[PDB]
């Protein structure tokens, strides 16, 4: 079945994870547009590390993922390779050798309430940062000091996760962004995700 | 933090008046290769091409990476939300090759 890549499935989903428990979703056996999305215009941000986005129709791939999260448009450039703050270290990093394309929009319209929109979490404290396409969903206390934490709260016992405020009259850099990162994996197997300008 | 920083953020002017719109690719080690707008009306969701025609003219300075949008003889109709889009195509300098975009300006036109 030489039949679209369902991409409608990531970008348009009604729900987003929140960027500590960002989600995976691998793309095989399907032909991608993948200029429809990068002419679109609804998008912010849109950075191809190690490819063209001009060329992506004229290639094939063994696998493509589609990473998902929510993140403050102020982070949307920690997702990138070789940046370090609490979402690159903490929530989701990217290798320093990455193929692909990450890509941001103002979610605003969606993902604030009036009142605030408190439903996306982020890791704020971790014994070390992530490696690259690492995914890290604990809720054990962290433990900032020699004094043992025994899974209590105290003076330097912190739980991990805090709370974006997604409050719809702020500043953009504030605003919710949604972000889809393509990796395209290249091996010696068959190909399977091809543009439809291929071989 | 390599952004595109897009000034004024909001502005209201009278009919008849002119604006500005200022761009620069900031904190990036990347070339400014082409730009892009975009304007959505008050009131809608869509997000729609700018033409480069007889009211809007455009200027860039590939060097200091900056560009603007002048709009002449305003009316009411300009009312909406202007975005910027900056092109890196070379992939010199720049790690990567494709677009980053302003956080818009809210533009309010009275009479
Ligand atoms: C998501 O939004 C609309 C669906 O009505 C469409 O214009 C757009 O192509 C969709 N995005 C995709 C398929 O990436």
């Amino acid at each position: 079945i030489t039949n679209l890549c369902p991409f409608g499935e990531v970008f348009n989903a009604t729900r987003f994870a929140s960027v500590y428990a960002w989600n995976r979703k691998r793309i095989s056996n399907c032909v991608a547009d993948y200029s429809v999305l990068y002419n679109s215009a609804s998008f912010s941000t849109f950075k191809c590390y190690g490819v063209s986005p001009t060329k992506l129709n004229d290639l094939c791939f063994t696998n493509v993922y589609a990473d998902s999260f929510v993140i403050r448009g102020d982070e949307v450039r920690q997702i990138a390779p070789g940046q370090t703050g609490k979402i690159a270290d903490y929530n989701y990093k990217l290798p320093d050798d990455f193929t692909g394309c990450v890509i941001a929009w103002n979610s605003n319209n969606l993902d604030s309430k009036v009142g605030g929109n408190y439903n996306y979490l982020y890791r704020l404290f971790r014994k070390s940062n992530l490696k690259p396409f690492e995914r890290d969903i604990s809720t054990e206390i962290y433990q900032a000091g020699s004094t043992p934490c025994n899974g209590v709260e105290g003076f330097n016992c912190y739980f991990p996760l805090q709370s974006y405020g997604f409050q719809p009259t702020n500043g953009v850099g504030y605003q919710p962004y949604r972000v889809v990162v393509l990796s395209f994996e290249l091996l010696h197997a068959p190909a399977t995700v091809c543009g439809p300008a291929a071989a | 933090a390599e952004r595109v920083e897009q000034t004024p953020t909001t502005t209201t002017k009278e009919t008849g008046e002119s604006l500005t719109i200022n761009c620069v690719l900031r904190d990036s080690s990347c070339a400014l290769d082409s730009t892009y707008w975009y304007f959505t009306k008050k009131g809608a969701t869509k997000k729609e091409s700018l033409s480069n025609g007889g009211r809007y003219a455009e200027t860039v300075n590939k060097a200091s990476k900056s560009f603007s949008l002048r709009i002449s003889d305003l009316r009411v109709e300009d009312s909406g939300t202007y975005h910027c889009r900056a092109y890196s195509l070379s992939a010199g300098m720049c790690a990567w090759m494709g677009y980053i975009e302003g956080g818009g300006t809210i533009v309010t036109v009275n009479s």
